């Protein structure tokens, strides 16, 4: 959504691919991809229906100190 | 902070602010979404030596970022804080990480090698003996270890040591701790600075590394080196703290 | 949808896959993957907005005669 | 269709049942979602000669899969039915294809080789005489080209030939034509088989394909051959007259 154009004698698998704003990062086993089954679940192949987290990132100033 | 520069561009977002019940100004270090590392005196500020963690956790103030308070939880003192002088803090609920609050990372190498640059911020004392309205840091060298010993206390030997502390007050020395020099002239750390880290920029991975975490904060320029707590040597106590 | 659960710090963005139910094929220049871009529009890489059809399929009886 | 088997598992979902206005039934050819094949001789049923393609169009009843109708929107008679007996069938709408209504395929091969097997499914009459209350096929092979123009024409040269049809009515032959001959008893086609496919299994690919059209069909077992449309001579007109 918003409504994908459905197309006469198809049909359509719904996909979902997480990300992380900033300043963060993706913490998870799987690649982020989901995919909408019969079941209206959301499955990764395969971490399951677990959901990805996002983690901050450490160390990573914006605008660094200036330089030794 | 005596002398240094000032962070005009924000480039120290794991620096806290963190104010006793009686106006006192002293840092803490942002490691987490939830938790932060400081010294233990910090935390013993207008309190008596028997106050324990429950009654420290509810008289503390804290700010991170742009004067943006941040509730606490609970603290946790390191158990034997007489000689790791530090303390963790954990806040209620994870900061939202921005250009202006972000976690310093902790170190997997030891980087405490004598003459090694790190930053120090900080919101202490400045040359008027006043706690700066702006964040201010500092880059230091790791001193010598056996050097910093001699200048605080009598000699390596135990059987031989004696004050001669510039300042009087007397540093924690041993074997979690490492020191720093002054940098080419008379700037250095003063009161109020503890709680900060000693930032090691570790240009291999582009990465920020909180080395240690400054503990003695009274060599005001006066005496030679600050003192500061090994991360190496807490990272495995800090761990274990974090879960839970 | 139905709605891709939300986790803290990130977002998703949307992708669908065509596919054409019996008794027939997919015609279409691209690999019938669309994603959902910032200006509502489903685009695939690369025949645009173009939206695949499904063709039927010739000569392929359910049930064939008794072979000769 | 005399003798042969019946269709029970429903295995030419190509197959069409088309009606006159006079309620004689003739064989349609699926090849398309929207078009269908015949012959110029169905269409002309129950007309005059002076009849055209829109006075043809509203007099038909067409069916396909079970007794299911289509609505036509129009037809196009082959520029030269004369000798190529072919028409084409547009309907209105794209019917939805399923496993009891699915077109047959175009071949891009000529299979129409002396003694290859073909399967011929049709509503036409039976050896009673009666149109078939259920759809029928047959297997029947191609027959010698020559032998064909001779049985039902005096030769092959033109100055030569005469009548001599088993039915006495002639059929068209020429280049776009092939015959097929007796399958192995007296089966065949009859009236009302027209229309239909002469549809080939290529065993290579598993896919069936209409290698021609059936235009003679009143050798009801008394003459030899029944005489069919190329449907690779008639390709070229059949993909320039679908677009449009
Ligand atoms: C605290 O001190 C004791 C000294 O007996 C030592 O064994 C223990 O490991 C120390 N704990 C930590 C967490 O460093
Ligand atoms: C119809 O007949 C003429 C004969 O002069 C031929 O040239 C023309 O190509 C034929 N049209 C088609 C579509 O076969």
């Amino acid at each position: 959504c918003p409504k994908p154009p459905e197309i006469a004698h198809g049909y359509v698998e719904h996909s979902v691919r997480y990300q992380c704003k900033n300043y963060y990062k993706l913490r998870t086993e799987g690649d982020g991809v989901y995919t909408l089954n019969n079941e209206k679940q959301w499955i990764n192949k395969a971490v399951g229906d677990k959901l990805p987290e996002c983690e901050a990132v450490c160390g990573k100033p914006k605008n660094p100190a200036n330089p030794v | 902070i005596l002398g240094g520069h000032l962070d005009a561009k924000g480039s120290f977002p794991w620096q806290a602010k963190m104010v006793s019940h009686h106006n006192l100004t002293t840092g803490a270090t942002l490691i987490n979404e939830q938790w932060l590392l400081t010294t233990a005196k910090n935390l013993f500020l207008n309190h008596s030596e028997n106050a324990t963690a429950k009654d420290i956790a509810p008289t503390l103030t804290l700010y991170v970022g742009k004067k943006q308070l941040v509730e606490i939880e609970k603290v946790v003192l390191h158990p034997n804080y007489s000689q790791v002088d530090i303390g963790l803090i954990k806040l209620k609920q994870k900061v939202s990480v921005n250009e202006r609050v972000m976690p310093i990372c902790l170190p997997s190498k030891d980087y405490a090698e004598v003459g090694r640059v790190g930053y120090v911020s900080g919101w202490g004392r400045n040359a008027n003996f006043k706690f700066t309205d702006h964040l201010k840091y500092v880059m230091l060298p790791v001193a010598d270890q056996d050097q910093c010993i001699r200048h605080y206390e009598g000699s390596t030997v135990p059987e031989k040591k004696t004050p001669k502390s510039p300042v009087g007050v007397q540093p924690i020395l041993n074997e979690h701790t490492f020191c720093a020099g002054m940098s080419k002239y008379q700037e250095d750390t003063c009161y109020g600075d503890a709680g900060s880290a000693f930032a090691v920029h570790d240009l291999e991975e582009d990465t920020w590394y909180a080395t240690g975490i400054l503990s003695f904060d009274k060599s005001c320029a006066v005496a030679e080196y600050g003192v500061y707590v090994k991360v190496t040597s807490i990272q495995d106590w800090v761990q274990k703290t974090i879960a839970e």
